[PDB]
């Protein structure tokens, strides 16, 4: 159903053409996908309600957490050969800067 | 900016139960 | 999240909840990026096929949370939105390209053990961390199952 | 299932 406390999952980023090939939806450069390949056998995904949350990575050079993606879309949750899609935060950094100056 | 450093983890030099999975992946 | 764990306390201090005023309930996740700026997916605000079309006065952001349902007194801070922004080239019609929105809070949030901003990537951190097979972490209070 | 939140938040 819903959980009673915040949930967490680590997920590997997936190669661009595997992303493209998992779906009929046209994939852009302001998107990446993530998830386990069907073989890999580890499951995990974002789902309805998780939209807008952070996809974060911990920098091994400075020990700081970075937000690389925004939880965006998927075709159902946790299906094989399918992947979660994320807004490429860095590709959209100029806009983010623009909005913050004012 | 103190961004990215968590008061209960990095600033106390603790690790969470799984952050190490992330660092491993940078193989 | 499907097939994850309970987060630990303080594990994700930038995690934000978009919370509906109208019928009080979870809309979406979001993330704290400074003392006044919260980031989210544009489709949480505007998605016409689904009548999702939210303004400032429809929304609270809830920062510092662990529990999905309870009002975490003494731990969470609830803010109000001064200004919402949605990418001008946000493609809700086709493929959700540029699915991003910035939310500006009325009053600054005070940081704490449970509330603290994430960094945003520079070209170089993106350049080296954004690669196939490197793992990342997702967090939320969304469905555990599809349905 | 969402616990009532303080009224002060309008
Ligand atoms: C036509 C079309 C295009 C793009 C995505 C979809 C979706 O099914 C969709 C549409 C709007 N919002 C969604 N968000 C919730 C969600 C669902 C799944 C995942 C995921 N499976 N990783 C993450 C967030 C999905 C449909
Ligand atoms: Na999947």
């Amino acid at each position: 159903g819903q959980p009673s406390v915040l949930q967490v999952v680590n997920l590997p980023i997936v190669e661009r053409p595997v992303c493209k090939d998992s779906t009929r939806i046209r994939i852009t450069d302001n998107m990446f996908c993530a998830g386990y390949k069907p073989d890999e056998g580890k499951r995990g995904d974002a789902c309805e309600g998780d939209s807008g949350g952070p996809f974060v990575m911990k920098s091994p050079f400075n020990n700081r957490w970075y937000q690389m993606g925004i939880v965006s879309w998927g075709e159902g949750c946790d299906r094989d050969g399918k992947y979660g899609f994320y807004t490429h935060v860095f590709r959209l950094k100029k806009w983010i800067q623009k909005v913050i100056d004012q | 900016a103190d961004c990215g450093l968590r008061p209960l983890f990095e600033k106390k030099s603790l690790e969470d139960k799984t952050e190490r999975e992330l660092l491993e992946s940078y193989i | 999240i499907v097939e994850g764990s309970d987060a630990e306390i303080g594990m994700s201090p930038w995690q934000v909840m978009l919370f509906r005023k109208s019928p009080q309930e979870l809309l979406c996740g979001a993330s704290l990026i400074s003392d006044r700026w919260v980031l989210t997916a544009a489709h949480c605000l505007l998605y016409p096929p689904w009548d999702k079309n939210f303004t400032e006065n429809d929304l609270l952001v809830r920062i510092g949370k662990h529990s999905r349902t309870r009002y975490e007194r003494n731990i969470e801070k609830i803010s109000m939105l001064e200004k919402i922004y949605i990418h001008p080239r946000y493609n809700w019609r086709e493929n959700l390209d540029r699915d991003i929105a910035l939310m500006k809070l009325k009053k600054p949030v005070a940081f704490s053990d449970y509330i603290h901003p994430v960094c945003l990537p520079d070209r170089e951190t993106a350049a080296s961390l954004l690669q196939a097979g490197y793992k990342g972490r997702v967090t939320g209070w969304g469905n555990l199952k599809e349905t | 299932d969402f616990e009532e939140i303080p009224g002060e938040y309008l």
